């Protein structure tokens, strides 16, 4: 069977500059190539068929080229609206897909706002206790978050989840959630959230206490 | 706007040295938007516009869709006139005088 | 036009089989084939087979042969395909497609994807938390439900504005879910907020109301 | 009798292809308009086209 | 895609009754685009569209600008066959034999 | 002698227009490509055509 | 191409008289008319006149007869208006145009425009003043200069992101002018940041360093 | 002379709706009209001529229609990058630009951002005093800015400046400065800058002191 590789793997632009991926086959397949395109959430949907025409509705922008062995798939000015994974399909044979490439964008840095929530008092009838840590729009994707109760450590029971790069200003988000039980729990008088980020020499701490 | 049909264009001829006659030179040009069904006043599609035109509706997106362009011309006869010589030229296939979408 | 319309979402045991239905719109099918399509999180698209309505001759990938029947149904222009022998590596996402390239003309309709999921746990209802504190966070805490999907939102889609919804995540065969609304400081305590929870599988609709 | 059997042969012929993509779009025949010796010349040319379409 | 030139575009016919000889029903397109000056194969332009080519190389900016397209067709015979009757039809003007852009 | 009068006459009789907007544009003649009895019969082309443009 | 050149800003004595001067590019300008146009801040656009350079044939308006006269010159493709008998109502900016619109095409070119301004007061030179203090924003401070026209930059054009320059003001025939921009924690005092002020009337360049 | 009365004079749209506009005229003037765009601090550029056409790189969202002694200009789909100017021209006779229409884009409130710094140590070496006042990114317009020395009014001196919407987030800006000699400026003590807004029932108020 024909097997596709695709390059790059990962890319990043600065809403600017020209785009160009390859993707090459391993065996003469004529000009039978397919470049698409899949938002998160969605079905593809066509953009370049045979090896150069253009489907309906496709700007300017987008153009393909290449014969025999070596294809290419080339964007001249970025945009805001083009994060997306591009695919190259082939049809000598029964069909195969690629193996699909990202895009990100850039822009300047900024610093996570963070917010504390404690357990809510139908949760602590219930027999549980749950406390919510929210961070939101920052810049870039890395960060660490810690938890510490009465001043100590505590890593067990932590669920950590991540947001998509945002399609509006391009920031992400993040939320971090520690359960205990309800004995457990009001034992102890005081807890802190801890981030730490890329542009502060120093952590951003929230504290709350649980006698006011 | 309307359907595929014959519309003005003209421009002016000059010379530095010599006179030419007529000065207007008229080049006619038509536009517009032919459809399916037919509403215009030309003759009647061929059969590959039609089945173009059925590929169309169907669903298919195809590289190339119809357009309105000519299918007549005439020729035209200059005149420059200059001291000690007064010459003539015709040249064909100058004005589109009937249009229609292929 | 021309449309591609498919069943909902199925959970099956581990060993039972799945019958999914894909039914077209302002097309006939007879004119070409219909091609059955799978999508992994991570693995990348891939083919599973063809059929031919007119004639009934119908071709599979080297790798599906022997669990997939696809079969086709032209008195009220549908396709159906069986997946038998479930192993719980089958959990993915299932698409009907007609394509057609060609040097002058081309045609690419996608139909909008099954989810099939393989477990052997059981269906529960989910749970819902108000959490309460120039600006104000407020959230909505949904903990212990299953399967997966489920629905959520603010004020009755009044409001889309600076909200957050993070994925769910899984463990212990039980997953959560959290969303997180900003407001300026004079659009509370004076107005009302409430989330409101949708839960298909087991028929259940909440709404809660924050207050401080 | 005759004709019948003709059009039972060719439809034989016809084999389905195994092709895994489709080639082409179907349309049906419907809005491009226009001792017997009809069935004596016409299927001396449908004879003569089948002769260049088997080859395939 | 290259200039202005021929290319295949074929569809297949089906009849619910009867059977229809030839069965691929073969009709051409013209693709492409042409510019100035003229790097094709087919016949030199005409004296309009070279008119055209220069109004829109000194700066104006036309409504409609040329286009490849076809200039001449060719009919076709088909044959359907049924019981109790054989019939067969000709239709001209329905294959593309040549472009040239006008 | 006589020809140069004509153009003379030609020259004066083609006044400026009085409008405020560019009717059309300009363009050079080169870009298209084709007892004396000439001199006898292009006189009377010449006139002939300048009846017609007068009356504007 | 085509490309339409203008002279420089210019101030003037109420009671002398100006010349402007534009220069087409890439084009001849016997082939069709050269128009001027007036604009004001707050009257909106206005005609003044045409010339056609071939035959020399110009048309006024009718309020602005009498004092503004167009010439050309085809031997360098130029075009003058010589403008009389100025009564501080003339401060505007002026534009220099070819139009022509026609069923089947059409042709539009504009200049860049020239301001003209008449006052009886006399040229200063400018001040410029520092303005300093997880962000923090710093100011630069531009004040009494004459007349108005005045570039600021930040750290030599290579910091342009989150940047904010308000128009000038005028009181007691002298100007002002301000530019803030706002960073990071971590990027001050840790680096160098320096506003650079040009005014090119009186030949003055500026840089200015932000400290503690 | 031909008079044009172009309406509305003012917009306001939601970046999904729909705008028409119309251009009424005082006498026949068959069908010569034409629609321009004038961005901020740019010359126009052409979108529709002879009352329906499109110029090259237009896209396919401006559309206009009329003749006789009516002229409409719609747009189906507005988006964030129609910020601009509208005038008709008419051509039968003597140049007629219309009067011109605005437009303005809608988004969800915010707050400003409020900074104050005081005077540098060369401008009170020069022998006066500037202070100065900066509200950033906030949303709708209003706004009101008072300053107090000492507790008390002070409303003589002040200057203030303002920023047009923003191409980016639209939000807008201001600038506030107060003058004074420097005598006067150290017989005081302490200064504050007051903001009122309509995202807040009180004011946002930023004071410094002189001693610390």
């Amino acid at each position: 069977s024909i097997v596709m590789t695709q390059t790059p793997k990962f890319l990043l632009v600065s809403a600017g500059d020209r785009v160009t991926i390859t993707c090459k086959a391993s065996q003469s397949v004529s000009n039978d190539v397919a470049w698409y395109q899949q938002k998160p959430g969605q079905s593809p949907k066509l953009l370049i068929y045979y090896a150069s025409n253009r489907y309906t509705g496709v700007p300017d922008r987008f153009t393909g080229s290449g014969y025999g062995t070596d294809f290419t798939f080339t964007i001249s000015t970025v945009q805001a609206e083009d994060l997306a994974v591009y695919f190259c399909q082939q049809d000598y044979s029964s069909l195969t897909f690629g193996a699909g490439t990202k895009l990100e964008l850039k822009r300047a840095d900024a610093a996570p706002t963070v917010s504390i929530f404690p357990p809510s008092s139908e949760q602590l009838t219930s027999g549980g206790a749950s406390v919510v840590c929210f961070l939101n729009n920052f810049y870039p994707k890395d960060i660490n978050v810690k938890w510490k109760i009465d001043g100590s450590e505590r890593q067990n029971g932590v669920l950590n989840s991540w947001t998509d790069q945002d399609s509006k200003d391009s920031t992400y988000s993040m939320s971090s959630t520690l359960t205990l039980t309800k004995d457990e729990y009001e034992r102890h008088n005081s807890y802190t959230c801890e981030a730490t980020h890329k542009t502060s020499t120093s952590p951003i701490v929230k504290s709350f206490n649980r006698n006011e | 706007d309307g359907p595929c049909a014959l519309r003005e264009l003209s421009v002016d001829l000059r010379a530095e040295r010599s006179v030419l006659i007529p000065e207007t030179y008229q080049a006619n040009n038509c536009q517009g938007v032919c459809g399916w069904p037919q509403s215009d006043r030309n003759p009647r599609y061929g059969n590959h516009v039609v089945l173009l035109l059925k590929m169309q509706a169907r669903g298919a997106a195809l590289a190339r869709p119809p357009c309105c362009v000519p299918t007549a011309y005439a020729g035209k006869l200059l005149i420059s006139l200059s001291e000690e010589r007064i010459s003539a030229h015709h040249v064909p296939n100058m004005v589109a005088t009937e249009c229609g979408c292929r | 036009e021309v449309q591609l319309q498919q069943s909902g979402a199925e959970l099956v045991k581990p060993g039972a089989s799945v019958k999914l239905s894909c039914t077209a719109s302002g097309f006939n099918i007879k004119d070409t084939y219909m091609h059955w399509v799978k999508q992994r999180p991570e693995q990348g698209l891939e083919w599973i087979g063809r059929i031919d309505p007119a004639n009934g001759n119908t071709i599979y990938a080297s790798k599906f042969q022997g669990k997939a029947t696809i079969t086709a149904d032209t008195s009220s222009n549908t396709a159906y395909m069986q997946l038998s022998s479930l192993t719980s590596g089958d959990t993915a996402v299932y698409y009907c497609a007609l394509f057609i390239t060609t040097a002058t003309y081309a045609m690419d309709y996608w139909g909008q994807g099954t989810s099939v999921t393989v477990s052997s746990a059981k269906t529960t209802a989910p749970s819902v938390y108000p959490l309460a504190p120039s600006s104000v966070t407020l959230g909505c805490l949904v903990k212990g439900y299953f399967p997966e999907p489920v629905t959520l939102t603010w004020n009755s889609g009044s409001l889309s504005s600076g909200v957050h919804t993070f994925p769910a995540v899984l463990q212990s065969d039980l997953y959560t879910l959290s969303s997180s609304v900003t407001v300026t400081s004079s659009t509370w305590p004076s107005q009302s907020i409430t989330c409101n929870v949708a839960h298909p599988a087991s028929s259940t609709k909440v709404d809660k109301k924050i207050e401080p | 009798p005759f004709l019948e059997t003709l059009t039972r042969l060719v439809r034989a012929l016809r084999v389905p292809p195994a092709r895994a993509s489709a080639p082409r779009l179907a349309l049906d025949p419907d809005a491009l308009a226009g001792g017997d010796p009809l069935r004596a010349l016409l299927l001396l040319k449908a004879l003569q086209g089948l002769r260049v379409e088997w080859r395939g």
